[PDB]
């Protein structure tokens, strides 16, 4: 599941990612991506996929499960965003930013 | 960049209002008005003008006054602190279709339709983009383009996919002045009328440059004559030198 | 390093006469029309290589960026753009 | 021509009031001839030469 | 005595304004200087009359500027006369400061009126940046995270002193109001400092076109110099007209009226026009530190002419080889202009690194050199 | 005027908070926070006071949190730009019992109750009018005196008449240290809450000052020991006139 | 009417010789006691009459006025009241 | 006494150096000196005072 917390008025996608989606995001190779990164730059916790639900391209929020590399599918231009939250196909440049998050407790994060 | 990422640059159109001495044509604007009110209003909203704004520039008066009746606004509460509509006024601002950002972006595929009041002095272009945005969706995009889906090609839209529908069809609006509505038509209307709501003191403005350019020209004139006049003693100098 | 009226700071002049007349006297135009032709020509033909050669220089090599950069960014230049990032 | 000279412009007093005076009527004057131009080159298009339609 | 003279206020007004000794042969480059006079002027009287309408608070600043076009009588008059007057400000001071590297002014006994004139020049730039925010438009917004984000590469307190600017963790409302304060606010130090460089300048007098001294040969400041004024005020007012009532939106960037949004960034963020020369000189350099130093070295190294003009003789008139040098340095700084509004693509980066080489290379390299050799012809040619 | 129309004048209670060194007695600005919450809110708004005001002052962050987690606010809109609402935080303004001034006065015949987030600063007298006119309705209204009807009889309020009826009796509140909640503890609670609500700067204001008042005197000695120090020259000068 | 340090505007000075020794050789507060009680005294003493007949007087006129205010506005005060206005 | 002068005060560059860590001495412990002393005249009133309750 993926959740959408506002914060500094940007929303914030928390998904509670599986195993076998960690799995997926782990293959891509990085030399391949708009914007090369791997999920351990991404994640501080391979459970806790935190990141601003801004699409990089303008601005739209994109709709998460959708997409082509199921993961977020922004409506607007149609660019797709992978399980890393990193930019696949479609006009947008950049991978969806990272906030500074921390974990207080293992049950509660600030942001 | 590529041409396709920053959009085709529109042609230069000869607006009525281009030309320092020109006014806009105001019957092309309330034209323009019947086509934002028919069309475009669906989706976008135009919240910086007030029905008073158009009164003596396409409407008189009671026409204005007519339009603003017929809608309802939020009143003060009642006296029990109930929540109350009333009747609108010409002071009031013309009303957009949705309630707010969320409202707007579920009923246009994520898009936000922007506000019109503006649009002409925000976009590069001015009425000469309005005019080829609204009038340049080619029946087929170019071959290889790949649009996503909900994305319209248009080549003046930057990046080629717009999240805005071709709209103006020959006779989707009727003119009340006879005026035959094609698709170049409307469009040169709507984007007269869009900019005249970016810059209402445009025609005061030209006319007021006018007779400013005409007394500074005089006083530059008048200025010169002043100066070599004062300066002819300093300039007309002359020395006689014998060594001492 | 300069004074004022009275005491300004010349070395002492002697021998200069100096000879002027009237604003009301002058013809304040006078001469203007040669002045305005040959004076203004005189003075543009002495300065003009001052202006030229750096104009010039600097539009060509703005004219050959910009030309580059857009064949750069055009289906012809696809390869030399790859290479040059 | 001196008379005028004596009159309007010996005393800066008179000068001023002289000045002045045309100012005003200068201003009075450009107003309404700006406007009269203004309507010329764009007839038919102001409020003003539609509004009797309605 | 003149009441003029003996009085000792009027005195103050008589000895700048009126029996000031000038050469007799200023040119009309020696006209900026008033010009820039009115561009303060009308800018305080526009600045004080938008801030009877504007409103500080983020979410009401955009609307207050609307309301100031739309419905405050000759509102749109005021916010363009103050809009284009700002480009005019740098148009006429880019002029001052060229003539005075031109003629020399900066050399002995006029390096305080110098060096005091390179402050001005800076606190010109942060005010007009501060002006620039107060819209709230895509480009106020933009245009305040990157700046600021600039003092975030001082070492070790970077971050910190940018967060205490903004008073928040991003451009917001509190960054607006505390603008707000500071655009009013700095026009009046602006002010003081231009009085100072002409208190400073009063003790030598202007210089004048031929570089020799004009105490052989003075005028009074009034007529002459007054009625001059004028000519080149109604030739800057005709430029205004133009501007404000013909074309008001010209040098402008229509990105500033679409109201500021944190998500949406705009196609290309660019400062307005006089900050591009910078620009292209912070981008010149590829470290982050690099680049800023540059940028601001790229102001103060003005203050170091005085010394590495190495001439015996005072400014370009007579000097065919530094005519052609500042030529040159002219003409690349417009170059660096454009180059600071191009993509960052090839082949323009290289492009840049070279004008900004160029740039730098004038004060450090050519005009030691070039001073120095042609001291040495003027002695050996008039031999 | 006559004493009546001004209000007989509050007398001057010893405060703990009164005193240059001495600050609130926090213990009874929690039982005052008790006394508002469950007899004032009723009618009256603490509008400038947010949750995280009480955390280390009346309450723990845990307690802080507790109160406004209870609460429904007002939250953005949902996707489809439907209203909702969330779970009140720390940031979240105490809420207030009535929409709008219409409201209020509907429910309180006519009268509207001030918000108390300012009332101590803003009456002259500030606590002990509070007090005063908390405890200061009289049984029966001096023989004469005619109230206008929905009037209460209270001689410290200006005219005498106060829309506000008594509303503190001996145990309407039950306080949670033990506190016996007598009609006088609980104005006296209340009266210390609402100070603190309008300057709650002034603890720490109060030891700024402090030392403030001890760096500013020593700087003053010293001051007149250099002026002698530096004057004593001109002070002990002395002469001798030889008339030439 | 002032000069500067050199020409003050002084008429000449001659005949005057002035002394006086250095801070760091003087007691500053030499004779402080004997200063503030019995110089103090002094000048009080003979500035006193200037602040208390103005103060006593305006004073007394504040009294007398702010009491019969003060009564008018009583039940005892009704008629004068109903003259005064 | 002679050399405290020589050292400290002497030169202005020492005095000043003096006067400046003196001054951030008195800062710290004037700090810390008034908490305790405002701690003490209002014991059992602060909120640390109460805190422990909850
Ligand atoms: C902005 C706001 C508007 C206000 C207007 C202020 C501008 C006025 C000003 O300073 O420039 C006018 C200014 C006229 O000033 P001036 O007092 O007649 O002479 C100043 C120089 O000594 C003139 O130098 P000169 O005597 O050697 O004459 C040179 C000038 C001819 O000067 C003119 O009279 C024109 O012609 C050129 O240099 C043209 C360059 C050739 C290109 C082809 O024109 C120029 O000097 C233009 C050359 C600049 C490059
Ligand atoms: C564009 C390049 C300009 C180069 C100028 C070279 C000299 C020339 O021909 O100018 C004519 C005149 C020449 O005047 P002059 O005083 O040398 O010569 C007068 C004629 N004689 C020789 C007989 C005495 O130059 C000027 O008036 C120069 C003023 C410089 C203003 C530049 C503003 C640029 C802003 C950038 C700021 C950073
Ligand atoms: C502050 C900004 C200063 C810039 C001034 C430029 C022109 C602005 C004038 C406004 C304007 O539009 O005036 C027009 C005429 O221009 C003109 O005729 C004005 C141009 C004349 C040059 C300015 C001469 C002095 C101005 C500054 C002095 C102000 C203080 C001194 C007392 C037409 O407007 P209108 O004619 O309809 O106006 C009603 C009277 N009929
Ligand atoms: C902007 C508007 C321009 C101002 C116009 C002034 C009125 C002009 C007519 C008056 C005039 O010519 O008489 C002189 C007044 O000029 C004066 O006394 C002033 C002369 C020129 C005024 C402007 C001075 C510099 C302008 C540049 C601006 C400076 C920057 C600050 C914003 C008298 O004088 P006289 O000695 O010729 O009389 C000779 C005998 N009485
Ligand atoms: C039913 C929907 C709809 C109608 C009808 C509509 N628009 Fe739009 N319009 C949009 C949407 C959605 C966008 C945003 C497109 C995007 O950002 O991809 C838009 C964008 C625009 C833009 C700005 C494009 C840009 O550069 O950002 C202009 C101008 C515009 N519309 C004008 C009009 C005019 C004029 C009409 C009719 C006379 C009109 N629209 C009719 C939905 C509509
Ligand atoms: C059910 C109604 C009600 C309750 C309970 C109530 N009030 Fe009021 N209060 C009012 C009304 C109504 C007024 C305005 C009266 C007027 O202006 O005539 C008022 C006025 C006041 C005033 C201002 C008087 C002035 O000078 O304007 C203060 C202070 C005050 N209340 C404090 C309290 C405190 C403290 C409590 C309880 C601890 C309290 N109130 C309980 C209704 C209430
Ligand atoms: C050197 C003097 C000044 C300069 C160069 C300057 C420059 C600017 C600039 C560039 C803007 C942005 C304009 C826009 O695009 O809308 C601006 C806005 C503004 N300035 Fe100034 N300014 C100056 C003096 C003042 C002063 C003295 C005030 C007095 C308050 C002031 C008040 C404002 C206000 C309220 C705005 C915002 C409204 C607006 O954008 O028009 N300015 N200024
Ligand atoms: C508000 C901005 C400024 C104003 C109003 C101003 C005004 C003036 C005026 C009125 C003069 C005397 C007349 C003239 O020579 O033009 C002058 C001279 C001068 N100014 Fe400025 N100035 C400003 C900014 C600057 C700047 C930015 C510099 C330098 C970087 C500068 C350096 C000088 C110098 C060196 C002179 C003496 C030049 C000479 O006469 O030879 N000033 N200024
Ligand atoms: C520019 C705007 C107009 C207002 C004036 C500008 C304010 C700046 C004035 C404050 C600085 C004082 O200015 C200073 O005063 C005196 C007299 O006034 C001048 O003194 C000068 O003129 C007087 C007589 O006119 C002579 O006695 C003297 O020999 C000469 O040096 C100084 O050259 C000037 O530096
Ligand atoms: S806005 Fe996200 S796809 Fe264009």
């Amino acid at each position: 599941k993926n959740v959408i917390i506002k914060w500094r008025g940007k929303p914030i996608f928390i998904r509670h990612r599986t195993s076998e989606e960690i799995e997926e995001a782990n293959e891509v190779n990085v030399a391949t991506l708009r914007d090369p990164q791997t999920d351990d730059e991404r994640v501080q916790k391979p459970e806790w996929l935190v990141m601003i639900g801004v699409c990089t391209h303008l601005g739209c929020v994109p709709i998460g499960e959708a997409g082509d590399f199921g993961g977020w599918f922004c409506p607007c231009h149609g660019s797709h965003y992978d399980i890393s939250g990193r930019i696949r196909r479609g006009p947008a440049p950049l991978n969806l930013e990272i906030p500074e998050y921390d974990f207080a407790d293992a049950e509660t994060l600030v942001i | 960049m590529t041409a396709a990422e920053h959009g085709l640059h529109p042609a230069e159109y000869p607006w009525p209002q281009n030309g320092m001495l020109s006014t806009f044509d105001h019957a092309s604007l309330r034209r323009g008005y019947q086509v934002y009110k028919e069309v475009c209003a669906a989706c976008h909203s135009l919240d910086r003008i007030a029905w008073r704004n158009l009164v003596g520039v396409t409407h008189t008066t009671d026409e204005a006054k007519a339009f603003a009746e017929e809608l309802e606004y939020d009143d003060e509460p009642d006296d029990e602190g109930n929540p109350r509509k009333r009747p609108g006024k010409l002071a009031d601002y013309i009303p957009g279709p949705y309630p707010n950002e969320q409202a707007a972006r579920a009923a246009n595929q994520g898009a936000l339709p922007p506000d019109l009041s503006l649009i002409a002095k925000a976009r590069h272009g001015g009425a000469d983009y309005i005019f080829a945005l609204l009038t340049g969706y080619p029946d087929e995009p170019p071959a290889g383009v790949v649009l996503a889906p909900g994305m319209n090609y248009n080549p003046y839209f930057p990046g080629g996919g717009i999240g805005m529908a071709r709209t103006l069809f020959d006779g989707v609006v009727e003119y009340e002045d006879g005026t035959p509505a094609t698709t170049s038509q409307m469009a040169k209307d709507v984007a007269a009328f869009l900019t005249w709501a970016a810059e209402p003191e445009h025609d005061e403005r030209k006319k007021l440059g006018l007779k400013a350019i005409i007394v500074i020209s005089a006083m530059l004139g008048l200025s010169v004559y002043i100066k070599k006049f004062k300066w002819s003693p300093i300039k007309n100098r002359k020395f006689i030198y014998n060594p001492p | 390093y300069m004074g004022w009226w009275g005491h300004m700071g010349s070395p002492p002049q002697k021998g200069i006469a100096g000879y002027t007349i009237s604003p009301f006297a002058a013809r304040p135009f006078a001469g203007v029309v040669h002045a305005a032709i040959f004076n203004t020509f005189r003075r543009t033909k002495n300065q003009a290589l001052f202006v030229i050669l750096p104009v010039s220089f600097f539009y060509y090599v703005w004219t050959q960026a910009s030309e580059k950069n857009e064949w750069l960014y055009t289906k012809a230049g696809r390869h030399e753009l790859a290479k040059a990032l | 021509a001196t008379t005028f000279y004596n009159v309007f412009v010996k005393r800066n007093s008179a000068f001023v009031a002289t000045i002045l005076a045309s100012a005003f009527v200068f201003d009075m004057t450009f107003e309404t001839a700006i406007d009269n131009f203004w309507d010329r080159i764009n007839a038919g298009k102001q409020w003003k030469d539609i509004r009797h339609k309605y | 005595m003149a009441l003029r003279k003996k009085n000792s206020l009027l005195n103050m007004a008589n000895s700048y304004v009126l029996d000031s000794p000038q050469p007799s042969n200023l040119n009309y480059f020696w006209n900026f200087g008033s010009l820039l006079a009115l561009c303060l002027v009308i800018q305080l009287a526009t600045g004080i009359t938008l801030a009877m309408h504007y409103t500080s608070h983020a979410s009401l600043a955009f609307d207050s500027v609307e309301h100031i076009m739309r419905d405050v009588n000759f509102g749109w008059f005021i916010r363009y006369a103050h809009a284009n007057t700002a480009s005019f400000f740098f148009i006429c001071i880019y002029a001052h400061m060229g003539r005075n590297i031109y003629y020399g002014s900066y050399k002995t006994p006029r390096v305080l009126p110098w060096s005091i004139g390179v402050i001005i020049f800076l606190l010109l730039i942060i005010t007009a940046f501060m002006g620039y925010v107060l819209v709230f438009g895509q480009m106020s917004l933009w245009g305040a995270t990157v700046i600021c984000n600039l003092v975030s590469a001082i070492p070790w307190l970077g971050e910190d002193i940018v967060h205490f600017l903004w008073g928040g963790f991003s451009v917001g409302n509190p960054t607006l109001q505390r603008f707000f304060a500071l655009h009013y606010l700095m026009p009046f130090v602006l002010a003081v400092f231009a009085l100072l460089h002409l208190i400073a300048l009063h003790t030598a007098g202007s210089s004048n076109p031929l570089g020799i001294t004009s105490n052989v040969d003075k005028l009074s400041m009034h007529p002459y110099y007054s009625f001059k004024d004028l000519i080149t005020v109604f030739a800057f007012l005709l430029m205004f007209t133009l501007f404000v009532f013909f074309s008001p939106d010209k040098l402008g960037h229509p990105d500033n009226y679409i109201p500021a949004n944190p998500m949406v960034t705009p196609a290309s963020i660019v400062p307005e026009w006089y900050l591009l020369p910078f620009y292209a000189i912070l981008r010149a350099i590829p470290d982050k530190l690099g680049g800023v130093i540059a940028m601001v070295a790229a102001i103060l190294i003005l203050l170091i002419l005085p010394i590495v003009d190495r001439s015996i003789i005072r400014g370009n008139a007579f000097k065919p080889i530094s005519k052609l040098l500042f030529g040159f340095f002219i003409c690349n700084f417009l170059l660096l202009g454009v180059l600071g509004q191009v993509h960052i693509e090839p082949p323009f980066i290289v492009l840049g690194q070279i004008c900004t080489i160029f740039y730098f290379s004038y004060f450090l390299i050519l005009l030691p050199m070039v001073s120095t050799i042609e001291n040495i012809f003027f002695y050996i040619g008039s031999l």
